């Protein structure tokens, strides 16, 4: 779309003492992770050989754009993810309870002890106030 | 309490066939699933009944709900429900043209030929009557009287068949004039013979038990999840089947798009009106509206069958709301609401409202760097500090999960204040845009609501006060562990 162009390029300006959109490999992953991914240093480099054949470590616009071409494919489920929180969150609140995940998962067989439910949302709890927000629900669910 | 219609009442109000809405009380109770339904043309019930084809994708022309073609879907679109609006009558016309030539071969048009039985049943339902006699060409007709004001009527006495043209001095919403002529209808092809179209059945939803939606997951792809040693892996992979094999749809050549325990239910459904009798096909041709987010449609009242087989309607929009959430979406039920409403439908711009849960929370929760940026993506569009989109990158890092609450609290609480500091002396640069300065101003308000919840979870600027801007590594982290205490 014209926003995920906009989005990319919009970020590809935050980073870059260039200033002729034409960054580092350096950088190539601190943009794809303050953008929303988190690449492996593998990824970050059989890619910045294949399409960057050039030669130099310089990352334009042109580029940028089209890797993310491809990567935000399958990823783009988010849509999916989203409705899936709400599936979750019985209540409606927003956040999704260790209640909530008891129903959600004995519904689907997997009987769990209070102790066990807790421990799943402690885990994919990120900033401790013993719930998940559809910000965390994204992360454990991607990251 | 809220004012639905129930049983018979209901029953009436939905358009549906009554042998058919009791034929899908089975369906509702067998799987534990709710069957909800959109309006269905009052006009087009009997001829449903009577076993008419009903219509699929491949023709988006409206039916009609008034005069001798009440029920059909007429190739003049002005003869249709839409009749008198000019924009929708050129845009059913469009349809109707594509459908005849896109689709050569399988959707046609034909004379409308009212037989002895349906103008009955529209003078029972006071839509139109047989008028006097009349003689044209040495050929006898019969008027076909109705209040409208735009055409005038007349059947073929030898072969039944309906003309129409403009009244003296009268001119079309298209600014036609025109004398005697067929009116044509909408029709598709059956073993070489085309046969006339009526209006079908349209789920407006489907809402399956997560127990019905469980067997629709292999025995044994669950179970390689139920039993992953790692909580985390096993979590995202338990979300992962939901969203498989329940949540996740698809576009099909000709049911648009829809899931696979939607086409499932679309066989079923199908498959029980035929028990009953009917023979025209087909009645539930696609998947639900929930879909339909280039052109979405809004609905007052909606024709609800629960898992027990009763029959419900809802008054209005927000009574469907009110419905859907105290018993489907609250109620261990999958379900999903339209991706197009709260925004502008791309097809319609129709910008229809419901209610979404993960909003209400917005207030009170931070934003990640992503929904940062892509919020400076659709803020350019009404028209360098990346040390924020950052520090959001920062609050919710997946590491926190070695650490404790207590302790994840006070990196957050942390964190959090980092980014309320960036955003601080930004707005204490150049305004520079008028409009920016409100997403700071924004910003910083549910950064604040964050961190003193988190802090209320234990113990604002009382103690934004009180900590180091000054120097910048981990000598700033040192005042404020003490502060927290
Ligand atoms: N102009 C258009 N272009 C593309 N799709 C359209 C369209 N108008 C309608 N649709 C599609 O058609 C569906 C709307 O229902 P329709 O198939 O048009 C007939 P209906 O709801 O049974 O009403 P009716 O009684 O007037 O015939 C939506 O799911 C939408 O995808
Ligand atoms: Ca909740
Ligand atoms: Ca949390
Ligand atoms: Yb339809």
């Amino acid at each position: 779309t014209e926003e995920q162009i906009a989005e990319f390029k919009e970020a590809f300006s935050l980073f870059d003492k260039d200033g002729d959109g034409t960054i580092t490999t350096k950088e190539l992953g601190t943009v794809m992770r303050s953008l929303g991914q988190n690449p492996t240093e593998a990824e970050l480099q059989d890619m910045i050989n294949e399409v960057d054949a050039d030669g130099n470590g310089t990352i334009d616009f042109p580029e940028f754009l089209t890797m993310m071409a491809r990567k935000m494919k399958d990823t783009d489920s988010e849509e999916e993810i989203r409705e899936a929180f709400r599936v979750f969150d019985k209540d409606g609140n927003g956040y999704i309870s260790a209640a909530e995940l008891r129903h959600v998962m004995t519904n689907l067989g997997e009987k769990l002890t209070d102790e066990e439910v807790d421990e799943m949302i402690r885990e994919a709890d990120i900033d401790g106030d013993g719930q998940v927000n559809y910000e965390e629900f994204v992360q454990m669910m991607t990251a | 309490r809220i004012d639905v219609l129930k049983g018979e009442k209901a029953l009436k109000a939905s358009g549906l066939v009554p042998e058919h809405a009791d034929a899908f009380k089975k369906i509702a109770r067998e799987l534990n699933t709710y069957i909800l339904f959109r309006p269905v043309n009052k006009l087009a019930t009997n001829l449903i009944k009577s076993g008419v084809a009903t219509k699929g994708l491949n023709v988006h022309g409206k039916s009609s709900d008034w005069g001798p073609v009440a029920g059909y879907i007429p190739f003049d679109q002005d003869l249709s429900k839409k009749h008198g609006q000019q924009l929708a009558v050129e845009k059913g016309n469009l349809e109707n043209k594509k459908s005849i030539t896109e689709h050569e071969g399988e959707i046609g048009k034909i004379p409308l030929k009212l037989d002895h039985l349906r103008i009955e049943e529209l003078k029972e339902n006071g839509i139109i009557l047989k008028g006097k006699k009349e003689i044209d060409n040495g050929k006898k007709y019969y008027l076909l009287e109705s209040n409208n004001q735009v055409y005038e009527f007349r059947i073929s006495d030898e072969n039944n068949e309906v003309q129409y043209k403009t009244k003296e001095g009268k001119i079309t919403v298209l600014g036609e004039k025109f004398n005697w002529r067929n009116i044509e209808v909408m029709a598709k092809n059956v073993e070489g013979v085309l046969k006339p179209l009526t209006a079908d059945y349209d789920l407006f939803a489907l809402a399956p038990s997560l127990t019905e939606i469980k067997k629709q997951i292999p025995q044994k792809e669950w179970d390689k999840v139920v039993n992953t040693p790692n909580s985390l892996e096993k979590q995202k992979g338990v979300t992962n089947l939901l969203i498989k094999y329940g949540i996740e749809r698809k576009p099909d050549s000709t049911k648009g798009t829809l899931s696979n325990w939607q086409k499932q239910m679309l066989d079923r459904l199908n498959e029980a009106v035929k028990y009953t009798g009917y023979t025209g096909g087909d009645v539930v041709n696609h998947g639900t509206e929930q879909d339909n987010e280039e052109f979405p449609e809004k609905d007052n009242e909606i024709f609800i069958i629960n898992p027990e087989g009763e029959f419900i309607l809802t008054k209005n929009w927000e009574m469907t709301g009110r419905f859907i959430e105290k018993n489907i979406t609250g109620k261990d039920y999958l379900y999903y609401f339209n991706r197009s409403y709260n925004k502008i439908a791309p097809g319609n711009k129709a910008y229809i409202e419901w209610t979404d849960p993960i909003t209400k929370a917005k207030i009170n929760t931070i934003p990640t760097s992503a929904e940062f940026i892509k919020n400076l993506s659709s803020i350019r569009r009404s028209s360098s500090v990346k040390k924020i989109a950052g520090y959001l990158s920062d609050y919710y890092n997946s590491a926190n999960h070695i650490f404790s609450q207590e302790k994840k609290r006070k990196i957050s609480i942390f964190r959090g204040i980092q980014a309320y500091n960036e955003i601080e002396n930004v707005l204490k640069s150049k305004q520079i845009a008028p409009e920016y300065k409100n997403y700071f101003q924004y910003l910083k308000e549910r950064i604040t609501n964050q961190v003193q919840l988190l802090l209320t979870h234990q113990k604002f600027k009382l103690l934004y006060k009180q900590l180091n801007f000054t120097e910048n590594e981990t000598d700033n982290f040192e005042v404020f562990q003490k502060i927290i205490d």
